[PDB]
């Protein structure tokens, strides 16, 4: 009863404060062209499906995930190795840089968050506490960490003591991915209940609920600014969501298109959203005009994930043969 | 010039022992309990490795997919959502060729065989069990799922 | 996503319906679920994107049919000479991923994609 | 011990008239031989999933074929079309002890592809730890080892017997009997070390293979299905009838060279030539067009 | 219990004081604008002095 009605509340209100579309202001901005990008690096030392890759500051270094048990550091300019790192679970499906470039994370189906040092490799601390899988982590400095897990919950820890100093909580599914705002003040998070959320680290406590997929949610990212962010989901639909407006703008997909989305990543000014498909390869898409640009299509599995360096200049991406490509 | 051969000694060393986990990685096989804890044992100088999922959700949908690769999949036998269970496994995109060893009297073993005969292009098949003599079932059936694997890469079935 | 649930003397006849919203009813299967006081959830009935293939459990095989209206988005369960060991809550499920032939999560508690369910005593 | 500067080869003897005629089917096979090998090894080697060993035995034999159809069809082709015949002392013996080391390889490298499919099929859960890469090395170098130590001494057998009188040899190319028929002296020696040689190799690597193709097909049909008592017969015979192809002319020749005379030569020049020709022709359309997991590679390279 | 919580949640997300989407949009519209003349990926940088 009174869930309903401030639900109906709610929905009056997103539809009063939308007079315009983003299409229609961007009818007259001329189109990006046709992207053309080619493979300039093969990286190829894993045994099993790469699940995870982080890249670094530098925007030289890089750090990979495998299903076979091991963590890889590599140097994309040369492609020699510079780190090779076993790992106690063989299950481990996400991997984490951290900003100051001394420090590296993984998680899998342990329930656990290990944490290793660079400049000494040996493991410097093994955080406890979630009841289910670790599907994402992202370093906020060289003692904070912010991790989500399939027990519907987020947390936000402190590695000098060990313990966990926050916990959000309110998603009714698994939580795949977060993704932090360049002014660390909040982030934001997708699950499986087909709902995206805002979290304000500081508080702690939720802002914001966007609800409009159908189905779970796979993949998150901020745009540029902090003003926006993307998400892809199972219904082979990605869309852009908005913060000042609190509802969604634009939304991304094709007739032809039937896989789900598993990784998304923005470029540097904002004008092209990336995009990586089941189907094998992955896309390229104008933000401002829905409309696609480019095609990367070099695997032979599907891809599983996808970065951009921090000054722009290259992409890579993983793919579950084993192969990191580095694209330009 | 000498960091990058410094930076060269240093890639060798990882390549060399690289190479060496790749055949401990191709000489073990895996399997999985579906009634994380891992068990390795030994078999007529075989090495087999087990891995249990109980703490966990009940909800397989997404840490599922993590076992795409694995040689078969342990059963462990209320009925009809074992039934049920065993044909959402049998008609998954990436667990689709993965052969099940069931673990439970010839009416729910014919019930059983009616939905893993029901399709799959000869590609995977079912071995009911009515139950040290478990171990030694799984180690024929695992034999005689690589030495089929085997006879169709080589063109003889 | 939401989906509503409406309707619900030994031998005599009902009829439930239930309605979505929010999504593609179009693409996904669906089905019928029952929980019955002092255990757990069971599944009942299944139905497919279009209707072609039909099934039900053993247990009420023959007297009970399951249809669907792609046009109004909505589905209807049919249950003829119902006995006292139905009485149960009926919930509508539906499948978590679109284009698929597989459904995992359906009689799982704490299922996000099921209504709320209508009660029957026979 | 006289030498002569060089010799004459006739090709088909009591067909001359004909040369250009016969000419026409052999440059078409050869044609075809000389790209569905190049086509294999280039599929083999670009592609990353057919690393195999399996994959490195087919390699071995296309290049062995390769070798094979390449030091004797050309100069065949040379006498049907524009009359060259002549030929030097030298580059008689180096494509003599070419042409039987190479034979010799590629029998060797069937061995070896038959020991890896018998090992594949009958101990299914041992072929990862028994067949690595330094097995297959120490395989490769057996067979080429053995080839060039066996077949060596021929030449130096060859350049003992004095030559007085004629140089013409009735072959298309150059044989060990073929010229050692000239020499004006007692050839026991040759006779006996030439017959020991073949007999250790051909048949002891046909018995094996004979051996191996029984065992897996006996284990076959053991099998409670019996979708695969069809395919292994349908594949197995034709990988038995290129081998047969193969093996019975080299016989007849090695053969006919020292114990049959009465037989028509100019048959038996025909026949001298189908082993060295027709096996690399057939050899890539059984094993890599009719598998499986090389056609679809190929048509997804084109296409 | 879960019911109140809900209801207290849908409560404070009832107040957020949003804006137009008119207005939302041209902000990103000129961000990119104004960061177009150096991204990489949209303008090809000279081949000498690609890093790759
Ligand atoms: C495996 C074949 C080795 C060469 C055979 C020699 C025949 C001959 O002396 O006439």
């Amino acid at each position: 009863q009174e869930a309903e009605q401030l639900k109906n509340q709610i929905r009056d209100a997103r539809k009063a404060c939308a007079d315009a579309t983003l299409s229609q202001i961007t009818n007259n901005i001329d189109p990006v062209g046709r992207i053309q990008m080619r493979t300039r690096r093969t990286l190829r030392g894993h045994l099993a499906k790469i699940y995870a890759m982080h890249w670094g500051t530098d925007s030289r270094l890089l750090v990979s995930a495998s299903q076979d048990g091991k963590l890889i550091i590599w140097d994309s300019y040369t492609t020699n190795k510079v780190h090779a790192i076993p790992l106690r679970s063989s299950w481990v499906m996400t991997c984490a840089y951290a900003p100051s470039g001394n420090y590296v994370a993984c998680g899998g189906l342990d329930n656990i968050c290990s944490i290793y040092n660079l400049k000494t490799v040996r493991v410097s601390r093994e955080l406890a506490g979630h009841t289910g899988y670790l599907s994402c982590c992202r370093f906020l400095d060289d003692n904070q960490i912010v991790t989500s897990s399939g027990d519907t919950t987020c947390a936000l820890w402190d590695i000098e003591t060990g313990q966990q100093t926050t916990t959000f909580t309110g998603h009714t599914g698994d939580v795949m991915s977060l993704s932090l705002a360049p002014d660390t003040r909040l982030f934001v998070s997708g699950a499986c209940d087909a709902s995206a959320k805002l979290w304000d680290v500081r508080e702690g406590m939720c802002r914001q609920t966007f609800t409009g997929h159908e189905s779970d949610i796979n993949a998150i990212c901020f745009f540029p600014n902090g003003n926006a962010f993307a998400t892809g989901s199972d219904d082979a639909t990605c869309r852009l969501f908005d913060l000042r407006a609190d509802q969604e703008l634009m939304t991304y997909s094709h007739d032809n298109i039937i896989c789900g989305i598993t990784s998304v990543s923005f470029s540097k000014s904002g004008r092209l959203l990336l995009a990586g498909y089941d189907d094998f390869n992955c896309n390229v898409w104008d933000a401002l005009k829905a409309d696609r640009a480019g095609v990367l299509a070099g695997h032979d599995n599907r891809v599983s994930c996808l970065g951009v360096t921090d000054d722009g200049m290259a992409v890579a991406t993983g793919s579950w043969d084993s192969f990191l490509k580095i694209w330009n | 010039r000498n960091e990058e051969k410094a930076q060269r000694e240093a890639n060798k060393k990882i390549e060399k022992q690289l190479q060496k986990d790749k055949q401990v990685y191709r000489a073990t096989h895996r399997l999985l309990l579906l009634g994380i804890f891992e068990t390795k044992f030994q078999v007529d100088k075989v090495n087999f490795h087990m891995f249990d999922v109980g703490g966990q959700r009940d909800e397989r949908r997404k840490w599922i997919q993590c076992f795409n690769d694995v040689t078969a999949i342990i059963f462990v036998v209320r009925l009809q959502e074992a039934l049920n269970l065993f044909k959402s496994i049998w008609n998954n995109r990436w667990l689709r060729t993965i052969s099940v060893i069931l673990f439970l009297k010839y009416f729910i073993r014919d019930e059983f065989l009616r939905i893993s005969t029901a399709s799959g292009d000869g590609r995977h098949y079912c071995y009911p069990h009515f139950t040290t003599e478990n171990i030694r079932r799984v180690f024929n059936d695992c034999r005689d799922i690589i030495q089929r694997m085997h006879l169709r890469q080589y063109e003889l079935l | 996503v939401q989906l509503q649930e409406s309707g619900g003397q030994p031998g005599g006849s009902l009829r439930l319906s239930c309605a979505a919203s929010g999504f593609t009813f179009s693409n996904y299967k669906m089905n019928w679920v029952r929980q019955a006081p002092g255990k757990g959830l069971e599944w009942v009935s299944d139905i497919s994107q279009s209707g072609a293939s039909i099934s039900y459990t053993g247990s009420v095989k023959g007297r009970f049919t399951i249809s669907r209206d792609n046009a109004k988005n909505t589905l209807y369960l049919q249950m003829n000479s119902l006995k006292p060991e139905d009485t149960a809550v009926y919930y509508c499920a539906r499948c978590p991923a679109p284009f698929t032939r597989d459904c995992f999560d359906v009689t799982s508690t704490t299922y996000a994609y099921r209504g709320q369910g209508t009660q029957v005593t026979v | 011990s006289f030498h002569p500067s060089s010799f004459l080869l006739v090709g088909i003897p009591g067909l001359e008239s004909v040369h250009i005629w016969i000419s026409i089917p052999f440059c078409a096979m050869y044609l075809i031989a000389l790209l569905g090998n190049s086509t294999l090894l280039f599929v083999i080697k670009t592609e990353r999933s057919l690393h195999e060993p399996m994959y490195y035995f087919l390699a071995m034999l296309a290049a062995t074929d390769l070798v094979l159809s390449t030091s004797t069809i050309p100069k065949m082709l040379a006498i049907f079309w524009f009359n060259l015949k002549e030929i030097s002392f030298d580059a008689c013996l180096t494509q003599m002890f070419f042409i039987h080391s190479f034979t010799g390889m590629e029998s060797g490298v069937l061995l070896a592809m038959a020991f890896d499919r018998y090992v594949a099929i009958c101990y299914p859960l041992r072929y990862t730890t028994i067949l690595t890469n330094k097995v297959i090395g120490k395989i490769g170098m057996a067979v080429v080892l053995r080839a060039v130590l066996l077949v060596i001494p021929f030449p130096f057998l060859l350049k003992r017997l004095p030559f007085c009188g004629t140089n013409i040899i009735p072959h298309t190319y150059c044989e060990h009997m073929g010229v050692a028929k000239l020499a004006c002296a007692d050839i026991k020696v040759n006779i006996i070390y030439g017959l020991f040689v073949a007999l250790l190799i051909v048949g002891l690597d046909v018995i094996l293979i004979a051996l191996s193709y029984v065992l897996i097909l006996r284990a076959v049909f053991r099998l409670p299905s019996q979708d695969a008592r069809l395919k292994a017969l349908s594949t197995c015979g034709s990988h038995i009838c290129v081998i047969l192809a193969f093996y019975t002319p080299a016989f007849f020749s090695f053969l006919t060279h020292r114990f049959g005379h009465h037989i028509p030569p100019y048959i038996h020049i025909l026949l001298a030539n189908l082993y060295l020709l027709v096996p690399p022709m057939l050899n890539p359309i059984i094993y890599g067009v009719k598998t499986k997991q090389i056609r679809e590679r190929v048509l997804k390279i084109f296409f | 219990a879960q019911a109140r919580k809900l209801v207290e949640q849908l409560k404070m997300e009832a107040n957020i004081d949003r804006i137009k989407v008119s207005k939302a949009a041209a902000d990103l519209m000129a961000y990119c604008e104004a960061h177009a003349k150096e991204d990489p990926l949209l303008t090809p940088v000279p081949a000498s002095e690609n890093p790759f």
